């Protein structure tokens, strides 16, 4: 069972926020608001749509941030021409995964950007 | 020197196209315009200063975004293994327009700024040999 201001889902409690604030910030402020507590995560669908309805619910249209951040920095970027990557002039430096409160489906938002999100633990 | 249509600049040869075509077809395209041709790659400030120069003057009215040679290598739409609770990632739903992980220039940023966008877009480019 869940405590009276945050929602239970197999398991797990979830609770969405309005204070936007950037992906960093969202999530150590999610590990402040419950033992083990983290951005929400989305191991199925049905999952998902819970959290999708539920941030509905709660704040109507709006974007939430999800437990995914720096998600292409790991990747392996490279010049066609095969030269050194050295000299960069990034417009932004990471992404974050986000989700609208209309659909379950992964949008991306630079990290150092603001939105609302959904904090949860488990049992 | 570099071929009549192209333009020099430390050692390199330049083109811009006002073509608009995915990432792939253009860096494919490109190899087709010269021997040895790629999608411009950006090593340093002058050399940037030098394409965003070329671009301003030669693709205009496109509202588009302008082709870089760099990008993630595969088709992933991702590279995180786990979420920040630490469980592992399986699931995944991603709008395949989401994952933008290639390089293009915008008028906005004065051309000096590379700007992560999905490389299924159709944009003009530049080729260098
Ligand atoms: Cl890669
Ligand atoms: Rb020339
Ligand atoms: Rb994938």
């Amino acid at each position: 069972d869940c405590p009276s201001d945050w929602s239970s889902y197999e398991g797990h409690c979830y609770k969405p926020f309005s204070e936007p604030k950037n992906w960093a910030d969202a999530e150590n402020f999610c590990t402040q608001q419950h033992a083990g507590g983290h951005l929400v995560s989305f191991q199925s669908s049905e999952e998902a749509d819970f959290v999708v309805k539920l941030a509905f619910q709660t704040f109507g249209h709006s974007i939430f941030w999800m437990g995914l951040s720096n998600v292409w920095n790991q990747c392996n970027w490279q010049w066609s021409n095969a030269a050194m990557l050295r000299y960069k002039a990034w417009a932004e430096e990471s992404y974050c995964v986000y989700f609208k409160s209309t659909n379950n489906k992964w949008r991306s938002r630079a990290c150092r950007m603001m939105a609302q999100f959904v904090c949860e633990f488990q049992a | 020197d570099c071929p009549s249509g192209w333009s020099s600049y430390e050692g390199h040869c330049y083109k811009p196209f006002k073509l608009y075509k995915t990432w792939d077809d253009a860096e494919r395209f490109c190899t087709e315009q010269a021997k040895g041709g790629h999608l411009v790659s950006i090593e340093s400030a002058g050399e940037a200063d030098f394409v965003a120069q070329l671009v301003t003057e030669n693709i205009q009215n496109t509202k588009s975004y302008v082709w870089i040679g760099l990008r993630v290598q595969g088709k992933e739409k991702q590279c995180s293994s786990e979420w920040s609770d630490g469980s592992s990632v399986s699931y995944e739903n991603w709008i395949e327009a989401e994952s933008k992980t290639c390089l293009g220039l915008e008028k906005e940023t004065g051309f000096r700024k590379w700007v992560n966008i999905y490389c299924g877009q159709q944009n003009p480019f530049v080729c260098e040999a």
